[PDB]
RNA sequence: GAUGUCGGCUCGUCGCAUCCUGGGGCUGAAGAAGGUCCCAAGGGUUGGGCUGUUCGCCCAUUAAAGCGGCACGCGAGCUG
RNA sequence: GAAACUUGGAUUUCUAACCUGAAAAAUCACUUUCGGGGACCGUGCUUGGCGGGUAGUUUGACUGGGGCGGUCGCC
RNA sequence: AACGAUAAAAGAAGUGAGAAUCUUCUUCGCCGUAAGGACAAGGGUUCCUGGGGAAGGGUCGUCCGCCCAGGGAAAGUCGGGACCUAAGGUGAGGCCGAACGGCGCAGCCGAUGGACAGCAGGUCAAGAUUCCUGCACCGAUCAUGUGGAGUGAUGGAGGGACGCAUUACGCUAUCCAAUGCCAAGCUAUGGCUAUGCUGGUUGGUACGCUCAAGGGCGAUCGGGUCAGAAAAUCUACCGGUCACAUGCCUCAGACGUAUCGGGAGCUUCCUCGGAAGCGAAGUUGGAAACGCGACGGUGCCAAGAAAAGCUUCUAAACGUUGAAACAUGAUUGCCCGUACCGCAAACCGACACAGGUGUCCGAGUGUCAAUGCACUAAGGCGCGCGAGAGAACCCUCGUUAAGGAACUUUGCAAUCUCACCCCGUAACUUCGGAAGAAGGGGUCCCCACGCUUCGCGUGGGGCGCAGUGAAUAGGCCCAGGCGACUGUUUACCAAAAUCACAGCACUCUGCCAACACGAACAGUGGACGUAUAGGGUGUGACGCCUGCCCGGUGCCGGAAGGUCAAGUGGAGCGGUGCAAGCUGCGAAAUGAAGCCCCGGUGAACGGCUAAGGUAGCGAAAUUCCUUGUCGGGUAAGUUCCGACCUGCACGAAAGGCGUAACGAUCUGGGCGCUGUCUCAACGAGGGACUCGGUGAAAUUGAAUUGGCUGUAAAGAUGCGGCCUACCCGUAGCAGGACGAAAAGACCCCGUGGAGCUUUACUAUAGUCUGGCAUUGGGAU
RNA sequence: CCCCCGUGACAGGGGGCGGAGGACCGAACCGGUGCCUGCUGAAACAGUCUCGGAUGAGUUGUGUUUAGGAGUGAAAAGCU
RNA sequence: GAAACGAUGACUGAAUCCGCGCGGACCACCGCGCAAGGCUAAAUACUCCCAGUGACCGAUAGCGCAUAGUACCGUGAGGG
């Protein structure tokens, strides 16, 4: 769903279930020191941080309800408001479907049913994940994103087979938590952005095109009007394929990584 | 027509001040230097 | 260790290889109107459209709408 | 033709190096209960490769101005 | 020349050696969303008093922000500190590093923010929630009485706690009206005789059964331990019983009563002008915040600090007999700032500078509204040369016959238009717009009737050339080119058609991610993000759309082979020694990533031999010839529109062709108006001129510095010849003095420089790769 | 959101109401479009007039952080 | 370079007295020395300061200063 209209725009969002309710703070920041690393993002609205939880383990054996689900910044993740039994409040990201006051089990033992968050072996295969734990203990660090999911596949010793979002194929052991369903937040991606400044609402300023600086400031620049040679970044590696992995351990716990 | 310079005690005292070349050698350089130039006089003093 | 460049505007001034006017000779000049050559520099030699344009083409006129010089006259005068 | 005191090589795998995460102790430190990775990675020395990303420089003369064209010695 | 804004002065009185300039008086003019007032910065005695007059002051000076001396600055409550924390800074241990040093958990520093006890008045020449007076408030220690018991941690909790827009209700600040009150007196000019005119018309505290919008409020019993390290009576949850109207709770503020203030003025001595005393009434009606009641209500996405004080709970501890808590006096209250300037003569601008400087207050009348606009209160000010003159010229203005863009690169500039109400309004459209299209009417006064109010509606009457009667105040339209759009950019010649922009595409990156800062197996940014994400690159809303060519360059993929380094390794070759031996060059094999080799790749570099232009467009921001040819407009059209096509040298994401809207964009046209023009005139003001004061600058070989013509280094006052020409100034003009300015920026030269580029040379950060260590065991 | 009409290949349309906007006019403020003036200036970049933004990619104070092959840059080789 | 010798960053890793290193590829011979442990006056350099002296200055000279790192310029280093 959407907003849509004349006077200039297009494509707003919309939530329900709204709190404003309990975690740390955040401050922007663009260039660490010195020069700019991360290049523009100086722009923004004051966010806050929702401490969330990955993990999800010491809960284990505790089954808890679904109190509402939240709209975060930084995020493009629906987040579901968690209570346990144990009386503690968890942020955890919420996949599609999920209902508010759903019931939510945690631990291994728990049927591979929406939300219950368990490890990879007891996951029958074809099921869809989110959030997946890539070593076991620490936390998810795959599919935390909108509409993104994760597709098990047959598993060989403690290993499992994955498929990740961007299609390439994972081993990932089956000591590894994983939360069941799929993240949706909707499809987030269609949203419009309409007009500039919105992109700043967030982000900051973005491409500057080194076809028009200077060929003292890129590669690109120079020239008498608009035109190209070349065909590279701030320094001369380029646009187009060039493996920039390096060899290394996790190179063999990829199988057909294509697109 | 806003000119450079912009008072301001703090700024001024800040940067500048014998503190300041206390935090940093090149600042404890600047200041034997001028101790050695004759009694001039000093950063803070000014 | 600088003589500011095109064109316009302003202001003129000079040469005559005379566009007009004036005086003549010849005419394949009856008259009227011309052609051409000589004498002649006093004065006069219009207003617009196009173009940065000088030039040039066009409009409407005119006795005629001359050609050139003056640092392609003139920016310690203007424009730009 | 078997046995071995054996030596290097590729494979495979292992845990005591090492890396790395959680745990009451935000970075560390730890007896640590552990978990994953792992002789890899990293790292130091060397070998060959790439490298306007950067750096130092080079890019002649004659010439009825310079350039272009041409011409530089020899008979 | 100038004396620093064209806001403006005049007279009298005074002081004085001397007055246009200092003082007093009375007028005038100027500001008044300030040119008034209050802070913060910053500046330092610039404040006040008494002197002074060199210099500073653009003149003058008796005067000053100048010089001399003397005084003035007062805090438990305001702002800061003994309180807290943000970014950032620092940082024991800790992590890195040729040195110096770079990082970094906790902790500590750091207001721009959190927390926190006072208000009303009075006055020194100069201070004021600071002193004084009035009543008040906070904490701390002690003392008396109650109580007669628990208190409550470097620890838990709750809380502090946070956005933007818009908006209901009730106030107050505060302003307005009056035949309300109060107070003073007069009045004349023609009138009025008060119903006129002028002024003032309440601030704090306490109490109170009075009026009162609005604001937010649940409570205990209890269950699980897996929750907050443990604890806990506390907090989260879960469950049970009493929260559908109530209603406990709170008063903004009003009202009353009292009290302390204040209040117009009146009195009184006046030592040249203040001081002391006295003290009138406070009414009805209306307007009203951005302040207060509040942490109100509603909607929205872009999702809106932390920590301490604060409240609650225990651990430990002391005591449970003298506790905690209350109030009753008492005692106690540290440090710093506090004058004055503070949109400016006191701060930054070299200056008493037309510049700049963050916040708060900022009255009245008229005006739909308002911080606009005119005038004006309070307050402040006439800008530290002045006086005449009424030439040229210049600047800033007012009006202009007839004409009306003929001016000219161009309507540049300057008119015209101008608010509000009504009627009315096009092609085209993305259905919002275009649009304030265009155009037409209205507008003042009085009276009458009507409504819903500041007022409006209707009718009639009136007055002037004119009624947004003055000030603020859009000219419009038709076509194109470019970019869609709001926006951004060359501080000081370029605001655009540049840049960015949502949208699109290619590609990279699987998380100690790619990428980037960096002595660094440190740390950090990417990101407390995880492929619907992040980097890079190019296009550039939306609409249809995006063709052919991979031979070369690159990038991705490939393995049969061609070469390929060290290196493990040593046949062989040669030296020396009598000799064992010791030694020099050093190869066949083993040798990786590269490169040659193959295949793919274009919203990759790219091209129209690898192919040769598919749409669509075309003399175009691309066009040479060229003012192309026809046509439109014009009396006349190198520009402009339309075709056509012969495209010198368009073309599909260095996008192709379109597109409504947008534009201080560029181009052509038309309407209107008009000093742009025919072609200029008159008028104003401020300079120019004259007199008195103060008084610069660039420049300058020296000068007793003419014309013609000729010569001369080839543009003569300075040489020749001839002509002209008494001495010296003032106002003016701009031809010469190759006039001034800057050792030409164009050009060339220098085996001069620097920025940039790349398939120029050479290295190199980076990065790839074999071997060697760190580096171990077991199987085949 | 609340009313009425309407759904034949068609969407909607009207009234109430609401209070949206890189909306519009316009002071403050931010900015510099065009002319003139100034050009040994009042001023080492202004003045008058005119013009742009004017709830946003907005303006602004304080505190801090980033710099010499370096930073910063809605991109001029601009700023430091 | 025919490059010995010393010196380390990486990697190997010896002998020891009929032993070891050197004598400028290397070998034999002949000589010279005994590393991988330490400490160590004097002659040597300099002039903030003090003394004496000068074919050194004498007020645009001599230190920048006949005293001042002051006035003054700058945010600062700095300059003067
Ligand atoms: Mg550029
Ligand atoms: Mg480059
Ligand atoms: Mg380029
Ligand atoms: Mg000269
Ligand atoms: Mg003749
Ligand atoms: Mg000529
Ligand atoms: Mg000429
Ligand atoms: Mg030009
Ligand atoms: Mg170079
Ligand atoms: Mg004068
Ligand atoms: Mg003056
Ligand atoms: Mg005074
Ligand atoms: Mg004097
Ligand atoms: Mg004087
Ligand atoms: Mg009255
Ligand atoms: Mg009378
Ligand atoms: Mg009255
Ligand atoms: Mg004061
Ligand atoms: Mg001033
Ligand atoms: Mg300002
Ligand atoms: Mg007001
Ligand atoms: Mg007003
Ligand atoms: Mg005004
Ligand atoms: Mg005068
Ligand atoms: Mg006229
Ligand atoms: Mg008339
Ligand atoms: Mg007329
Ligand atoms: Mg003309
Ligand atoms: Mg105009
Ligand atoms: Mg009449
Ligand atoms: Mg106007
Ligand atoms: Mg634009
Ligand atoms: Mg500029
Ligand atoms: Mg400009
Ligand atoms: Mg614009
Ligand atoms: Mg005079
Ligand atoms: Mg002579
Ligand atoms: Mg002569
Ligand atoms: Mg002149
Ligand atoms: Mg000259
Ligand atoms: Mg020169
Ligand atoms: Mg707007
Ligand atoms: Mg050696
Ligand atoms: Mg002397
Ligand atoms: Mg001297």
């Amino acid at each position: 769903r959407q907003m849509t209209t004349a006077d200039f725009s297009g494509l707003t969002k919309k939530r329900p279930e709204k709190a404003l309710t309990e975690a740390l703070p955040k401050t922007g920041g663009r260039n660490n020191r010195g020069r700019i690393t991360s290049r523009f993002i100086g722009g923004g609205h004051k966010r806050l941080y929702r401490i969330i939880d990955f993990k999800r383990r010491d809960k284990s054996g505790v089954n808890a309800k679904v109190a509402a689900i939240e709209y975060d910044p930084n995020r493009s993740a629906r987040i579901a408001l968690l209570h346990y039994a144990d009386g503690e409040k968890r942020y955890i990201l919420a996949p599609e479907g999920l209902t508010v006051g759903a019931t939510v089990n945690a631990g291994p033992e728990a049927e591979p049913k929406l939300g219950n968050a368990l490890p990879l072996r007891f996951v029958p295969v074809g099921a869809v994940v989110h959030a997946l734990e890539l070593v076991p203990g620490k936390g998810a660090q795959l599919a935390r994103s909108a509409g993104t999911s994760v597709q098990v596949q047959g598993k060989e010793s403690d290993y499992v087979i994955v498929r990740l979002p961007s299609g390439e194929l994972r081993r990932v052991h089956s000591e590894c938590y994983a939360t069941i369903g799929a993240v949706g937040n909707a499809e987030h991606k269609n949203i419009v952005l309409g007009k500039a400044g919105r992109s700043r609402w967030l982000g900051r300023k973005p491409h500057q095109r080194g076809s028009a600086m200077n060929p003292v400031d890129h590669p690109h620049g120079g020239g008498e009007g608009r035109t190209g040679a070349g065909r590279v970044p701030v320094t001369p590696w380029g646009k187009p394929t060039k493996g920039l992995k390096t060899r290394r351990k996790r190179k063999t716990s990829d199988r057909f990584i294509v697109t | 027509m806003k000119r450079t310079y912009q008072p301001n005690n703090r700024k001024r005292a800040k940067t500048h001040g014998f503190r300041a070349r206390m935090k940093t050698k090149s600042g404890r350089n600047i200041l034997a230097r001028r101790r050695a130039k004759g009694r001039h006089q000093l950063t803070v003093s000014d």
